[PDB]
């Protein structure tokens, strides 16, 4: 299998392929999120350079998690999918084996986990 | 250990006429993938115009007709050279089977003839004696392919007239002598094509008030 | 077990080792299977023990009352007696007997009546365990009409081999002899029967 | 216990002028229990039509699997299989599981659209061929259909006479099989009309 | 096999199917499951045929045999335990027999279940065979005591029905009995095929099959 | 219910236009060792029949001592013992077959294949099979064990139907019997060289013939065979 | 089944009945028992029919490529040693008994091959239930150089042997003929021994006869345009 | 864990379950819900060896709602049933196969009908007005037979229902400690707390 | 014919009795009485294998109904235990034994005492204050340990039979359609027709 | 089946029987149980005719191609692939097998491999169902640095025997020789042996 290190330390104690994974993050649209007294709100950009757009079926910023968790991001498209599809997972893998819903720093501490674990295993970025 | 049942295979017909009955059966005999013989005569004559086949394990077949054959010259005897009559015959057979209700005949026989009012009769036992009369039975090794064929060209069955759709069912007018024995040759002809064990040759005994006859007809030798 | 009988031109020899076991274990390592049901008529003994032991015991008792209304049996009867308790009783008994008799009519006689209870008349037999390695031996080196010093060589050399090759078999060799003249009988030692 | 006749019932097919005509009875059952009276097994991949008796599981199974296969077959080859090309399809599919098989007894009908020769197959469970100018039969009574067809049978009988033929087959011959019946569908085929019917029989 | 019998106001009704098996094949599309032991006596049968048939027949000659000592008729309470105690002489033997014992006699009508185990056991209502467990469904949510002779009839003829629709084993024909003081009567022989569509039709039921 | 232990193979036999003919070695097998070579399964009974057995060669000693002890009852207080009421084909058949069947019953077989062999009185051919169930069957050609498979297709390809016994010589059934006798050695491995052959004639009686041998054997053949598949030397 | 295999002077002859059963049952009447592996080397084959079918397949595919590759006529050897060499990988569990003959480069050959793997070498050669009854007949009528004609009617007559006096053989007789230097013939139904009568009434029913509930038209065809 | 019943009326599929849950000659307990919801629409009850019936469904209860939030949808009940299916036919041919029989009772949405599938371990799976599985149909099949119109309200389901359970009470030997009875419509899966 | 129950309190015997017969899959009867007067003041109650139960009760009421008339005099309940013990020990070493499980109930006119005895097919023999056969004692015999005493009437007896009835309804697995209860006195015999 | 390998002055000599069994059916009267796995290395077969063509065919293989590199292997090489492949797979054949071979350095030599999987060098060997009835016979029979003459005639006189015996055995007399000069091919029919 490919095993090639890609995430690596530079001289300065820096992983450029993290550095630059954020920078994929900063060209990505805005996404804001505010939570108030007794609910959370996200908000997303939607660029206007694509118009012909058939926004029924484009796939939505905000996506559900589980019933009562939401996930929204800001970077590369494709990425998200896999990482909204592990947690979804996850969530009803918690709920068949624990009996309750996850919470949503248990959903988020599986989601950081996910990415923290392609940033030192061989062969991705 | 020691098996003292065996399959003789063969196949037998009987069926019941108006005025007449006859009994039918194929005279190949044979054990596993072999034939003993390709002329074994299944069908007995027994005398007081009752003709008898007993079919399966040949052993307890030629000694069950023995039997009988024995208990219709003991009624004779027994009660001033009196008739056997086929209802009366059928009863006795049961009492001969039965008396081996925990070491069995391994036969499936038939008897057939004419009622006391002459009519034509087919009485059909099991191996350990339950019996019952009918118009029409096939019984051995290719019944399951004969009975059904029966039941649609004797009997008429899932027949209906014409136009009627379904509604109105086929008479049940009667068949003589000429059309059983076609439906008898047109059965076995048809169990010797797709069944190993029926073949080489047809005995047809027909039973009227003249007395017994015989008929003989060739089948596929392979 | 390894037993034989051979006719010869004065009568005949009867012939077997002495070995018994109960699986690997020798219960008795000087057996004495040549076994007398009448004055001139023995007999060779193979299968369970307590089989031919009682069958013999009651051929000696149906020999000896034979003989008190009839005179003395021909070794054709004592094979027939022998016969006749094992064919009826074939479901229950594991023998397998060879009979050999002297008369002066007949002369020597060997009759063997292996599992079944069927009867055969030969001039000579094998049986037990060991004789299934000396059929080859036996049938090339056996002559009609030999000397008795010829037979005892034939004998002592056939069971020799049949001793050698079957672990169920050994000990000495013993042998009757069954002639006009008498009844003789023989041992032959392992020192003497090995380096044949 | 036995796999082949748990479920029960049967499948003809029959040869004519013409055309082919495949029959099935409607029952579905647990042993003894009648189960379902709607349970179709004959079905259609384009113009070739398949019946299969045994396993109940293993033929809702397989139809599934060679729709999947005759859809990806036709996307490939731009045009609809073949019934002597299906035929080879199903012998392959069902030797592929020689030592684990589909207990079934499939039944091949149908008419080449090029030829527009008449064709019908039957297999053993493990793919065996059976390729007849006659007729084909499968299913647990399978006896008492090779005793009718044995007999009704005639070559070269025209389309609403076959009908009556292989009707009176199946009819007659589930009538004398326990596992057998609760109603009965029969396919007439022709090389652009196929009709469909449903016959009337005793519900016991 | 389904077999029923009940007790009634006006007597007890005796039902049976006609089917016989040979594993799949039906070998039979037409057996007398009910046996006319004498004229006010009846016996249906399960089991082995041959079992039935014989020591039924043998039932009824000493129950003749009992008519001509005593000059009376025998009770359906002694005849059913003549039969119970002939079983139990054979019991362990591998007999198979399965059989409701019906009359009328002094005590008014009678129903009787035998068994090869030697089982005799009075009661209201039996149902025996592959298919009783269908027949007891119509047959306990319908029957009353203070049925008509024309209803029970339909009832035992029903209750049959609906196990020769379900069960695999059971079917061909429904042959019905009506026992009275004055002797049991024969109600006819009654082709499944014909009745199913014929009761569908007129009572409606049986809406899941398309007829 | 027992086992066979000694046994005796095939018998073979056919009719031909005046009388039957029938054959057996001389083997008696003891399993797979072939361990007596001098036993002799064809039982002359009086000078019209002959009774060929296979099987258990106990039982067959049995039953010789059954037939021999029938013609001295027949004997018995019988001025025509030797005439009109001798002993016929059909009735030591009968006899036999009462046997076979009697001992099957009581579930004690006697482990045997019998063919009964002879001429009537009336110079009809006598042919009928009897076996440990008691099973019995008439057929132009008979054979038992192996014969049963192999001996029959030959002998039968001579006489395929009973209107096939009139057209067939003495000479020609007897040349059939004898090639497979030798086909039966060649492919049995429970036979012997050495046979019996006898033949009951309505005109020349009964003729049994000893020490047989199967000879004009093809062997020669298997020099050319090496191997089994690629081997050249 | 009853299957032979022949040699003689210039060639090599197999035979075999075309009946199939199940049990006591006759599923087909006419089966096709010779298979081939390559033009000129053709196999028959006893046992499980699918098992014959697709191992005769699978080595024909495979010495079809060898062939290919190799710009070589393909050997009966070679067919040989692949089948034996499978056969045997699968501990007689695919239960195929086959006769294999054919000519090569090399010359004539006849082969059989038990479903365990064990293979044999011989002039006359039978396999299946009625093997017995065939051998009786090659046994009885073989002989060294014998000719191409003489070769065809041994071989057929003991497939017939087998078709009369066996139980599991029966129907026709399906011959090919290998011979060295010509293209292998393939005579199907060779002999047609077992016709079935005229039967002594026609079962053709009056149109109606058969009760009808619903009736409808299959759509066969594609969606179609417009 | 032996007895569930299920009927399609008018409007709703009825799917009724017996209570009892028996280990060796003991009942360890009377109240015992053997069903999932599957969707809001969907629900299946189970019957079959212990420990299996509650793992499948649970597994299958898992699978739909792993759907459901994936695509945003509710899949219809055919949907959900043929996804069962194949899932029994793939565990049949398992080293060790899941033993649990089910009836799926659903209302699609789409086309505004109640429907019921029985399928049992083998993957054998048929379309029904009413099922059962074990024995459950032998006792009660022939009143719904006689019983059962395709019009039948919610109420005369349940009364029909009643009956049944009633003739399985009399006639079957073992005590299975009533049922639980719930039905599914167009506004969901509810529960009948009274029967 | 599973369950049998006995209690001997103060001045009585109380034998209860299952209702049910089963057949196959389906229960034929549910008013089957398991219990035959052997004399006046003594009950036998059975339990076992189908056929043998009631063969076996009826010869040996028939033998005490003979003894009595012979004598013109009643045997006591111990002398009847005693027969009946032997006959089932003379039948556990016979060729086919009569697989029976008995309970006899007896008033002893003599003494002015009810005894209870307890004989299982093999003729186990005990006399007991209360017993069971089969399975029953499982359930039921912790509460009679707990509330039973030698000097309770025939109303606390029954109070206490009721208890280890709804024990027996509750936890066993099997429906026993009720049971039959009789009470045995210096009065005779007499079954209480509501229970 | 009867099979021997037997040393002798100029070399070895191989000999087997030609018939194999289906039951007591003869599938093969012919069969060539003489194979070859190099020049003049040869072996005899017993057991099942498909286990042990199988691992003939493989030890041919393993000799070519250690011919290929190392040049003509030895007799006891050649026994050591056999022994290795009938030890390591016990379980799954059932393999009697005899190699015997010509060296000019070691000349012959006789190597017999039975059941297990064990390894025995002899003066000579026999193996089959047919070797039991000649046990006795062979070793009275057996010399050392016999000629080629009197070789052939002790396998011939003893297999004759067993095949007499034997209904296993039989057919013709196949015989290979392995000396110096090449190898020869003999057979012996029937009519030949059976007077002996
Ligand atoms: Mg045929
Ligand atoms: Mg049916
Ligand atoms: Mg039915
Ligand atoms: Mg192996
Ligand atoms: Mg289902
Ligand atoms: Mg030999």
């Amino acid at each position: 299998g490919y095993d090639r290190a890609l995430s690596i330390f530079s001289p300065d104690g820096h992983i450029f392929q993290v550095e630059y994974a954020l920078e994929a993050v900063k060209r990505g649209t805005c996404a804001v999120g505010v939570k108030g007294k007794n609910c959370v709100v996200l908000g997303c950009e939607r660029r206007s350079t694509l118009k012909l757009q058939d926004t029924r079926i484009t796939p939505s910023k905000v996506s559900k998690i589980d019933s009562h968790v939401v996930l929204s991001f800001s970077g590369l498209n494709a990425d998200s999918r896999i990482l909204i599809e592990k947690a979804r997972v996850e969530a009803q893998s918690h709920r068949l084996t624990l009996e309750d819903p996850v919470t949503v720093e248990y959903l988020t501490r599986y989601v950081a986990g996910v990415q923290q674990r392609y940033t030192q295993s061989g062969g991705v970025r | 250990q020691f098996n003292p049942y065996g399959d003789n295979g063969g196949t037998i017909l009987g069926i019941a006429g108006e005025d007449f009955a006859v009994l039918a059966g194929d005279t190949r005999n044979i054990t596993d993938y072999s034939i003993n013989s390709r002329y074994e005569p299944k069908v007995f004559d027994c005398g007081d115009n009752i003709v008898m086949s007993a079919n399966g394990f040949a052993a307890d077949g030629d000694a069950l007709v023995k039997r009988f054959k024995n208990s219709v010259k003991w009624y004779h005897f027994d009660h001033n050279d009196k008739k056997l009559s086929i209802n009366s015959a059928a009863r006795n057979i049961q009492h001969l089977l039965y008396s081996r209700r925990f070491f069995p005949y391994y036969v499936y026989n038939i008897i057939a003839g004419l009622d006391e009012d002459g009519k034509g009769a087919v009485y059909s036992f099991d191996p350990v004696g339950s019996y019952q009369r009918e118009q029409c039975r096939a019984g051995g090794a290719a019944a399951s392919l004969i009975m059904p064929f029966l039941d649609n060209q004797v009997n008429f069955k899932n027949q209906y007239e014409p136009g009627t759709n379904g509604k109105v069912k086929k008479p049940l007018k009667y068949l003589s002598v000429e059309e059983v024995i076609k439906l008898v040759r047109d059965s076995f002809t048809s169990a010797t094509e797709r069944h190993i064990q029926v073949g080489d040759g047809l005995e047809i005994l027909i039973v009227t008030k003249d007395g017994v006859r015989k008929e003989f007809y060739e089948l596929k030798r392979d | 077990t390894s037993i034989m009988a051979v006719t010869f031109k004065d009568g005949v020899i009867l012939g077997a080792d002495s070995r018994t076991t109960t699986g690997a274990y020798i219960a008795n390592r000087v057996t004495d299977k040549l076994t007398r049901v009448h004055d001139k008529i023995w007999c060779c003994r193979s299968g369970s023990a307590a089989d031919t032991q009682a069958i013999a015991d009651i051929v000696q008792y149906h020999l000896e009352l034979y003989t008190s209304q009839y005179g003395t049996p021909s070794t054709e009867t004592a094979a027939s007696v022998f016969k006749e308790l094992c064919y009826e009783n074939k479901d229950n008994l594991t023998a397998g007997i060879i009979v050999a008799g002297y008369d002066d009519k007949n002369k020597g006689e060997v009759y063997t009546i292996p599992l079944g209870g069927s009867v055969h008349k030969l001039p000579y037999a094998i049986a037990g365990s060991g004789s299934t390695f000396i059929y080859g031996y036996c049938d090339k080196n056996f002559r009609e009409n030999m000397s008795k010093e010829e037979t005892v060589d034939f004998i002592k050399h056939s069971l020799s081999q049949a001793i050698k090759w079957d672990g169920s078999s050994g000990g000495v060799i013993r042998m009757v002899v069954l002639t006009a003249a008498g009844v003789e009988r023989l041992i032959f030692y392992p020192d003497e029967y090995e380096q044949l | 216990s036995d796999p082949s006749s748990i479920n029960g019932g049967i499948v003809v097919a029959m040869t004519g002028k013409d055309c082919v005509a495949i029959a099935c009875d409607l029952r579905l059952g647990s042993q003894s229990l009648g189960v379902s009276n709607k349970f179709e097994k004959i079905f259609h991949y384009g113009h070739v039509f398949l019946g299969i008796t045994g396993l109940a599981t293993d033929v809702t199974t397989l139809n599934e699997m060679f729709r999947y296969k005759t859809n990806l077959y036709k996307l490939k080859e731009e045009r609809a299989i073949e019934p002597e090309t299906f035929t080879q399809l199903v012998s392959s599919s069902l030797y592929e599981r020689r030592f684990g098989p589909y207990f079934v007894g499939p039944v091949v009908a149908g008419i080449n659209s090029k030829s527009g020769k008449p064709f019908i197959a039957g297999f053993d469970l493990i793919g065996c061929i059976d390729e007849a100018k006659d007729f084909i039969v499968s299913g647990t009574a399978s006896d008492q259909l090779f005793g009718m067809c044995e007999s009704l049978y005639e070559p070269n009988l025209e389309p609403e006479d076959l009908f009556e033929t292989i009707s009176q087959a199946l009819l007659n011959a589930a009538d004398r099989d326990a596992l057998s019946g609760w109603g009965a569908v029969v396919y007439i085929i022709k090389k652009d009309e196929v009709v469909k019917r449903y016959l009337k029989m005793r519900q016991d | 096999t389904t077999t029923l019998a009940f007790k009634f106001q006006h007597g007890v009704i005796a039902a049976v199917d006609s089917r016989a098996s040979a594993g799949s094949y039906i070998s039979a599309l037409r057996v007398n499951k009910v046996i006319e032991i004498n004229p006010y006596l009846l016996g249906t049968m399960s089991g082995c045929a041959a079992d039935c048939q014989y020591w039924e027949r043998l039932l009824a000659k000493e129950c003749r045999l009992y008519y001509l000592r005593n000059g009376e008729r025998i009770s359906v309470s002694a005849a059913s335990k003549l039969l119970s105690n002939m079983m139990c002489q054979y019991r362990g033997m591998g007999l198979s027999m399965g059989s409701m014992i019906c009359g009328w006699d002094k005590k008014g009508p009678g129903l009787y279940y035998v068994d090869e185990h030697g089982t005799r056991l009075s009661g209201n209502m039996f149902s025996t065979g592959s298919g009783n467990t269908y027949a007891y469904g119509v047959l306990d949510s319908n029957y009353k005591w203070d049925l008509s002779v024309e209803d029970a009839l339909y009832l035992g003829k029903r209750s049959i029905l609906a196990a020769a629709h379900r069960d695999a084993y059971s079917g061909g024909s429904v042959n019905l009995y009506h026992v009275t003081e004055d002797g049991w009567i024969y109600h006819g022989n009654h082709d499944v095929g014909e009745l199913f569509w014929k009761v569908k039709e007129e009572e409606g039921s049986f809406n899941n099959v398309i007829g | 219910t027992q086992q066979p232990i000694v046994t005796g193979t095939s018998v073979i036999s056919m009719k031909y236009d005046n009388g039957v003919i029938i054959a057996a070695d001389n083997l008696g097998s003891y399993g797979s060792l072939l361990r007596f070579n001098g036993v002799e399964r064809l039982i002359p009974v009086g000078d019209n029949t002959v009774v060929g057995i296979s099987g258990d060669i106990s039982d067959m000693q049995h039953i010789e001592r059954l037939l021999k002890d029938l013609v001295t009852e027949n004997a018995y207080d019988n001025p025509l013992a030797d005439a009109e009421e001798a002993l016929e084909p059909s009735y030591i058949f009968e006899y036999l077959a009462t046997v076979m069947y009697q001992r099957r019953s009581k579930m004690n077989p006697l482990w045997n294949a019998i063919i009964v062999a002879g001429v009537q009185s009336n110079g009809d051919q006598f042919l009928r099979y009897v076996n440990l169930l008691g099973v019995t069957y008439s057929s132009p050609t008979l054979a038992t064990g192996f014969g049963a498979h192999m001996a029959n297709p030959l002998l039968r390809k001579v006489v395929d139907r009973e209107s096939d016994i009139p057209k067939t010589t003495v000479q020609v059934a007897e040349e059939a019997i004898v090639n497979a006798m030798r086909v039966l050695y060649y492919r049995d491995a429970r036979s012997s060289r050495n046979f019996s052959l006898a033949i009951i004639d309505k005109n020349t009686g009964l003729t049994f013939k000893k020490n047989l041998q199967v000879e004009n054997m093809k062997w020669d053949f298997a020099k050319d065979i090496k191997g089994y598949g690629t081997q050249k030397i | 089944t009853t299957i032979v295999g022949v040699k003689f002077n210039n060639g090599v002859v197999i035979a075999a009945d075309t009946r199939s059963t199940q049990g006591p049952i006759v599923a087909d009447k006419n089966c096709a028992k010779l298979h081939r592996i390559s033009p000129k080397i053709w196999c028959a084959g006893a046992g499980t029919a699918a098992d014959t079918e697709a191992v005769t397949q699978l080595i024909g595919s495979n010495i079809e490529l060898h062939s290919l590759y190799t710009s070589r006529e393909p050997r009966v050897v070679s067919a040989l040693q692949m089948l034996k060499q499978h056969l045997f990988k699968y501990q007689g569990h695919i239960g195929a008994y086959l006769i294999v003959a054919g000519v090569d480069p090399t010359g004539s050959h006849l082969f059989s091959i038990h479903a365990h793997g064990s293979t044999d070498v011989g002039y006359y050669l039978s396999l299946g239930s009625g093997s017995l009854a065939a051998m009786a007949v090659l046994e009885s009528h073989w002989k060294q150089d014998l000719t191409k004609e003489e070769a065809i009617k041994l071989a057929s007559d003991a497939i017939q042997a087998g078709i009369w006096n066996d139980l599991g053989s029966g129907s026709n007789v399906d011959v090919c003929v290998m011979e060295i230097g010509k293209d292998a013939e393939y005579l199907r139904n060779y002999l047609t021994p077992n016709v079935r009568e005229e039967k002594q009434k026609s079962y053709k029913f009056p149109r109606g006869t058969t009760a009808v509930l619903k009736e409808s038209i299959v759509n066969i065809c594609d969606i179609q345009e417009e | 864990m032996d007895i569930i019943l299920g009927i399609r009326v008018q409007d709703s599929v009825i799917l009724a379950s017996s209570k009892a849950v028996t280990r060796g000659i003991s009942v360890l307990k009377d109240s015992d819900d053997k069903t999932r919801q599957l969707s809001p629409h969907t629900l299946m009850s189970f019957a079959g060896e212990a420990g299996d019936t509650v793992q499948f469904a649970e597994y299958i209860q898992a699978n739909i709602q792993l759907y459901s939030i994936r695509e945003d949808y509710e899949l219809s009940p055919q949907a959900v049933s043929s996804f069962v299916r194949q899932e029994l036919a793939k565990s049949i041919r398992s080293r060790r196969p899941y033993q649990v029989n089910v009836l799926i009772g659903g209302y699609d949405k789409k086309k505004n009908k109640p429907e019921l599938y029985q399928i049992d371990y083998l993957g054998t799976k048929v379309e029904l007005p009413y099922g059962a599985h074990g024995y459950s149909g032998f006792y009660t099949f022939s009143l719904l037979d006689h019983h059962y119109r395709p019009d039948m309200t919610t109420e005369e389901g349940l009364d029909l229902l009643k009956l049944c359970v009633q003739e399985l009470e009399k006639r079957m030997p073992m005590d299975f400690k009533g049922v639980i009875v719930k039905i599914v419509d167009k506004d969901g899966i509810r529960q009948v707390d009274d029967f």
